[PDB]
């Protein structure tokens, strides 16, 4: 969820 | 290069409240960027290693974690070292966190292996967090001089002939394992081809084959895929990083591959431990876990 590139 | 002062004062913060920092001089960085790169050029693009070892994932600048690992595992040299790559981005520490791998790449170079993971990159760290934590600690020089080692990484490893080792997963574009070795250093990392997949790829249980890759880049793989991979080269397993797993490691395609991912408490949408897999003198694999807090 950090953002898809990645939770 | 004064390796141990360096090695002394990076560790000298062990038991300190997380978050401490270590502030190395500009020239000590460079010097321990020139060096590994060096030795990163002189040894194979794909190692060919020897158990016992031990074998981390994913670190991202989690520096008192990476300390907790070796504590866990025995410090350099006690201990013999395979890393998967993604040292930088996300975590508060990531110039600890490389500054200590590259020391202890230098000072036991045929010991401690580093591997290049898709965060070694200057257009990943640019934006998730390495070059700002250089700029503000040091400045855009040194971050340039960074990207210059991470471009010398070795991409994949095999230990033993039977356990390959890389940061993402498989290629279609895999056949042989000469196509690895032909890779020439300095390279970035391409955004589709060989290098890209075995840095960006991810196995997935709903695909069969090859299947489309929900960061945008590469591919995922089946476990079919795996199975023929292992028997095409006569290997036992594929070690490998990348995804954040809960228990901070988790096996795939009937254990034929595992997953390890030693950074705990990395991700908000659910809680993770971080993992350390232990390799013996017969190749069997067991675990040393950070669990998370
Ligand atoms: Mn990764
Ligand atoms: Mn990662």
């Amino acid at each position: 969820x950090l953002x898809r590139x990645x939770x | 290069l004064n390796l141990d002062s360096i090695i002394g004062r990076l560790l000298e913060v062990q038991g300190s409240r997380p978050g401490k920092n270590v502030q190395l001089t500009e020239n000590e960085i460079r010097g321990l960027c020139l060096k590994s790169r060096e030795i990163f050029l002189s040894q194979p693009i794909l190692l060919e290693l020897e158990a016992p070892l031990k074998i981390c994932g994913d670190i991202h600048g989690q520096y008192y974690d990476l300390l907790r690992l070796f504590e866990y595992g025995g410090f350099p040299p006690e201990s013999n070292y395979l890393f998967l790559g993604d040292y930088v981005d996300r975590g508060k520490q990531s110039l600890e966190t490389i500054c200590l791998l590259l020391a202890y790449k230098i000072k036991y170079p045929e010991n401690f292996f580093l591997l290049r993971g898709n965060h070694e990159c200057a257009s990943i760290n640019r934006i998730k967090g390495f070059y700002d934590e250089c700029k503000r600690r040091y400045n855009i020089k040194l971050w340039k001089t960074f990207t210059d080692c991470f471009n010398c990484l070795p991409i994949a490893a095999i230990v033993d002939e039977k356990i390959f080792c890389c940061h993402g997963g498989l290629s279609p574009d895999l056949q042989s394992m000469e196509q690895i070795r032909r890779i020439m250093r300095p390279t970035d990392v391409p955004d589709q081809g060989l290098l890209c997949d075995l840095l960006w790829s991810d196995p997935d249980k709903d695909v069969q084959g090859w299947g489309e890759n929900d960061r945008g880049v590469s591919f995922t793989f089946g476990a079919e895929v795996v199975a023929k991979f292992l028997h095409k080269h006569d290997l036992d397993l594929i070690c490998r990083a990348h995804q954040v797993v809960e228990d901070g490691y988790e096996f795939f395609a009937k254990r034929q591959l595992v997953t390890l991912f030693s950074a705990p408490n990395y991700c908000g949408e659910f809680d993770n431990a971080g993992a350390m897999m232990s390799v013996d003198e017969t190749l069997m694999c067991s675990f040393q876990i950070l669990k998370p807090a």
